[PDB]
RNA sequence: AUAUAUUUUAGUAAUAGAUAAAAAUAUGUACAGUAAAAUUGUAAGGAAAACAAUAAUAACUUUCUC
């Protein structure tokens, strides 16, 4: 492999919804690898 | 190469129902270079046993 | 040899029954065969003796505020075999005066004790879960055990595991309290209250719950040995407000009965205290509120839980009341 | 002030200390129990199964009453397994010479040497001089405790050893024996009576058992 | 199956095992126990007592001491210093035996070096 | 399984809750290992020990004296360092390791009435080398570490791997067994009054054998371990034996003041100058 | 003591602890606990086998004691 060439994709993770936004039951709210956020109430 | 006994299936020991190891002792009477005798509890079946070369005879332990 | 004499020193220190202490001080296993098979370790007759001198010494050397003097007195008893032997191997609930006198301070620390081991435990836990505390009386501090039972409904004999579902049938008329005070508390001038709480009944403007008041006796007098809240006790005069059975709406979850007792605020003889009975809103219950306006101070809990079921119906047609809302399956 | 140099000279117990009558109760029980909860002795590996040794030391056994069909056992059907009844306790019988211990009690025996050492075997001895009565007092260019050892090792002739150049109480050292107006040796208790009640006071926490 | 030598190492093995050696675990009767119970007890609060007359014992040992080099720092100082020379190599006298259980031959040595 | 997210509910009372003792599933294990009740049964004083009545009766106070310096405060050793903040980054920032070592060190406190340097454990272990290829050796080994004691060994497995000694993981290679209390006594006892002395050209332990918070090492021969009483008995038995290491915990604060409680029990320390 | 019959043991095989950083079980649940490195040591044993040791007790509870 004289040239490199390969990445994947960017996987759009990150919050999806902010604090003050009116959630339904079920809708995500942030994407993450890892727990830098943790589920509260 | 590697000589070894292999094993059988062990035995579960439950929780709870593990008895702790009591080996089988007898109250020993050890006689010394001089006529001090001490007891000690020992695995091996005799009673008595005198020593030849112990501590109070041995020039290291004793300047006299 | 001070746990030989009985003139200022309760009965109930002793051994009731004689055989036992024959044998202990020099069996029970009953049948014949048994018995012979039967072979104690060597040597425990003249040791145990040794021992039982050494802390009879002790208790003497014990022996001499009112706190101060139950916890030496506790300290003096403890190690006496007679006392232990009685309360190990005889029941501390449905307790027999001369076997076990909680009058008796040693005993009372010993049921203590065994409350701290399991029950008590065991009630903590299952209020923490369900979520009793926060949700109605913000904490605890256990105190005394309470058990509960229903004796009239069926007519069977149960004391209530905590966190238990219990029948509609079975819930269908009022229960039984046993309060089993502990730590040197006053008898004659100190008075009890108990309230059933639930907290989960459906509110349909707020869309949330609100707290319902099932059943509250207040100024109860209690006694260590003799604390079965029955209807011989408490008086018609002392019912807040009366026995209402759990109804639970079809697809109203699980609703939590959970029984508070409280003591008095003590200030000569029974201090009692009015509280405006029919102003009092029962439908809707502030208990927070209530402590707060009455100075309570909840020593004790206990709780179970109701479910609906074909048999509620029936209850409230009994009891005259509405025939029950339904309500949807899907939490929507 | 002057500087009087004393020493309490200490001869070490030279054998395990007589016991209380209950704590030796006690051990027999504890015996008992170590006995009935024992492991089964096994025999094969110490004793080969076709030596002489073997054979001596099977002849001063006895066996466990074995089960047979068709009789009665009122005391529990034997649960032998090894060579021995799981229910109870078992227990196993045993220049060339017997060893017979020394007597503990030739202090006894004596009934009056309080000036000396081979008396109580089993307790810790203290040197103690005439004039009241006392710890051995001596009357500034050396070290204390050298100073101490040297005036004590004048009288006889004796081998001590200081413990440390740090001393105790009113300027007392300590030391320990190690060979051969009144050369007294005593107890811990029997100092008591040999000696004022103030004095037992002052020094009754450096008199060890 | 198994040689000699294997047969000897299993042996062995077995000598250190609970296998088929251990006997059945001792019950008791309610008093019994009890008993039992009470004299562990009391077993106990004797080595308490005993611990805390050595504790306390060794405590006045260490005031009396203290007592002395507070003395001795004010009165001789040189004496004082000589007394607090730090015990950094000290070594117990190896003679000095531990105590057996049955006496010597000879009860003492009068003549050394 | 959906989670993967630990995350403990915080609770609403003081009280404890041993969680076991709610559960009926472990009747047994309930009881104390102590209590008679328990199969974990068995005696612990079952005679004196003849060699702890001398450290208490003779030995303790005498350490008491000798140690005693007059006020010798502590001398807390070199702990985690605090970032000065004469930064903005130090904010946050994790302590800096000791000044000396990587590892942290106990403060050294003073010897008095409260601390009395004594034994608290003796560990002995048997790494039979040639048991990479032989097997039995181990068993065999932990059976004469068995006999030697009277209680239990466990298997020391190899815990690394290295192709110039033929030794990889997960093999069993030798005994260790920690011996405690009267046993340790006993065991102790055995070692100086018979062991020690009978073997021939011994000089006493190392005085440079510290380790460094009171403890205390050294070894012994495959030779030397045909002293001992339970193995000298029978050797006809015994046809191989193997060498051990045995290390020594002391309450001593400090190497120096351990070698001297160990003196005092007839441990030879005429091997060096420290 | 010795003979016969009938049975009982001896197949000897680990962990004895809710085991906790050697191997072996990779999915569920329930209960529990902490790793690693570096340094100082110790028969053969060292750069590199195994084992041991290496942070603070302010407050609290129980026990024993002046
Ligand atoms: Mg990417």
């Amino acid at each position: 492999s004289r040239t490199s060439m390969k990445d994947s994709a960017g996987r759009r993770l990150g919050p999806k919804k902010y604090e003050g936004q009116d959630v339904s039951t079920g809708e995500i709210i942030m994407r993450q690898r890892g727990t830098k956020f943790y589920p509260g109430e | 190469t590697r000589i070894t006994l292999p094993r059988r299936p062990a035995k579960k020991i439950q929780l709870g129902k593990s008895r702790p190891a009591i080996y089988h002792q007898f109250n020993v009477k050890m006689e010394l270079s001089d006529g001090s005798v001490v007891i000690r509890r020992s695995q091996y079946p005799k009673g008595e046993i005198r020593l030849i070369q112990d501590q109070r005879n041995n020039p290291l332990w004793n300047p006299s | 040899h001070i746990w030989s004499d009985f003139t200022t020193r309760p009965s109930s220190l002793s051994i009731q029954s004689s055989k036992v202490k024959n044998y202990l001080f020099q069996p029970s296993i009953s049948r014949r065969s048994n018995r012979i098979k039967y072979s104690p370790p060597e040597h425990i007759d003249e040791i145990f003796r040794m021992s039982y001198d050494f802390l009879e010494q002790r208790s003497s050397k014990f022996y001499e505020n009112p706190l101060k003097k139950d916890a030496l007195l506790i300290k003096a008893e403890i190690n006496n075999p007679e006392v232990q032997y009685n309360f190990q191997f005889n029941n501390k609930l449905n307790n027999v005066k001369d076997i076990i006198d909680y009058d008796v301070p040693v005993y009372r620390h010993l049921g203590k004790q065994h409350w701290e081991s399991y029950g008590q435990m065991l009630l903590m836990q299952r209020l923490e879960t369900l979520a009793a505390i926060p949700d109605t009386l913000p904490t605890l501090v256990p105190r005394a055990e309470v058990n509960i039972k229903f004796p009239f409904s069926t007519g069977v004999n149960k004391w209530i595991e905590p966190g238990e579902f219990l029948s509609s049938n079975v819930t269908s008329m009022r229960p039984i309290f046993k309060i089993q005070e502990y730590e040197l508390v006053n008898v004659e001038k100190q008075l009890y209250t108990v309230l059933i709480v639930n907290p989960d009944v459906p509110d349909l403007s707020n869309d949330s719950f609100k707290t319902a008041l099932c059943y509250g006796l207040v100024n109860i007098n209690l006694t260590y040995n003799d604390n079965l809240i029955d209807p011989r006790k408490f008086h018609s005069s002392n019912i807040i407000a009366d026995y209402l059975p759990p109804v639970p709406e079809k697809n109203a979850g699980k609703q939590r009965f959970v029984v508070w007792v409280f003591r008095q605020p003590l200030i000569q003889g029974p201090n009692m205290l009015e509280i405006d009975r029919k102003e009092l809103s029962r439908d809707d219950f502030d208990i927070r509120q209530f402590t707060k306006k009455y100075n309570l101070t909840a020593i004790g809990a206990h709780i179970w839980r109701s479910e609906w079921d074909a048999k509620v119906a029936a209850v409230r047609e009994k009891y005259g009341l509405p025939p029950g809302r339904v309500f949807s399956r899907v939490r929507r | 002030p002057k500087i009087k140099v004393g020493v309490l000279l200490s001869r070490i117990p030279i054998i395990k200390s007589e016991l209380n009558e209950l704590e030796k109760k006690y051990y027999e029980y504890q015996s008992e129990l170590e006995k009935r909860l024992m492991w089964t002795f096994p025999a094969y590996f110490y004793f080969k199964k076709g030596t002489v040794a073997e054979h001596k030391f099977l002849s001063l056994q006895k066996g466990p009453i074995s089960k047979k069909n068709g009789i009665w056992f009122p005391r529990g059907i034997p649960d032998i397994k090894h060579g021995r009844e799981r229910s109870t306790k078992q227990e196993v019988k045993l220049v060339n010479r017997p060893v017979i211990p020394n007597d503990r009690i030739t202090e006894a025996d004596r009934s009056n040497d309080m000036k000396s050492l081979e008396r109580q075997l089993s307790r810790t001895l203290y040197l103690l001089v005439k004039d009241t009565w006392k710890f051995p007092n001596f009357d500034e260019s050396k070290p204390l405790h050298v100073h101490a050892e040297n005036e004590l090792k004048l009288l006889s002739g004796i081998y001590t050893w200081s413990v440390s150049a740090t001393p105790i109480g009113v300027f007392i050292v300590k030391s320990h024996i190690l060979a051969g107006e009144d050369f007294a040796w005593l107890t811990k208790g029997e100092i008591s009576e040999y000696v004022p009640k103030d004095y037992f006071n002052k020094t009754e926490f450096l008199l060890a058992d | 199956s198994l040689s000699p030598l294997a047969q000897r190492v299993v042996t062995q093995l077995s000598v250190m095992s609970a296998s088929r050696k251990q006997p059945k675990l001792l019950k008791l009767a309610r008093e019994d126990l009890i008993k039992h119970q009470t004299i562990e007890k009391c077993w106990s609060i004797y080595q308490q007592q005993q611990r805390e007359r050595r504790n306390l014992q060794l405590e006045l040992q260490y005031k009396s001491i203290e007592r002395s080099m507070n003395l001795l720092q004010e009165l001789s100082p040189r004496l004082f210093e000589a007394a607090n020379a730090s015990e950094k190599g000290k070594r117990f006298p190896m003679e000095m035996k531990v105590p057996t259980d049955f006496p010597p031959n000879t009860l003492w040595h009068y003549n050394f070096r | 399984p959906k989670s993967a997210c630990s995350l403990v509910k915080p609770v609403h009372h003081l009280v404890k809750i041993d969680k076991s003792k709610l559960s009926p599933r472990f009747p047994e294990l309930k009881y104390d290992k102590s209590d008679i009740r328990s199969p974990g049964f068995k005696p612990k004083d079952t005679h004196a020990d003849r060699l702890n009545d001398h450290y208490l009766n003779t030995l303790q106070s005498d350490l008491l004296l000798i140690n005693y310096s007059h006020n010798a405060a502590v001398v807390k050793g070199l702990k985690q360092r605090a970032w000065s903040g004469d930064s903005p980054y130090h904010l946050n920032r994790p302590p800096k390791n000791p000044r000396g070592s990587k590892a942290q060190l106990p403060d050294i406190h003073p010897i008095k009435w409260s601390n009395i340097p004594g034994l608290e454990s003796v560990v002995i272990n048997c790494f039979v080398r040639e048991a990479r290829e032989n097997q039995l050796l181990a068993i065999t080994a932990a059976l004469q570490l068995q006999q030697i004691t009277g209680c239990k060994p466990h298997p020391i497995f190899s815990k690394n791997d290295v192709p110039t000694w033929k030794l990889r993981k997960g093999h069993q290679m030798g005994a260790k067994v920690e011996l405690k209390g009267k046993e340790m006594s006993q065991f102790l006892s055995t070692l100086t009054e018979i062991v020690l002395p009978r073997i021939r050209e011994y000089k006493g332990i190392s005085n440079q054998s510290g380790n460094r918070f009171g403890g205390i090492s050294f070894g012994l021969t495959a030779e030397d371990i045909k002293f001992f009483p339970e193995i000298d008995a029978n050797q006809d038995s015994w046809p191989k034996t193997f060498g051990m290491h045995i290390n020594i915990n002391t309450s001593a604060q400090l190497d120096y003041q351990a070698r001297t409680l160990l003196s005092g029990f007839q441990f030879p320390f005429f091997g060096e100058e420290k």
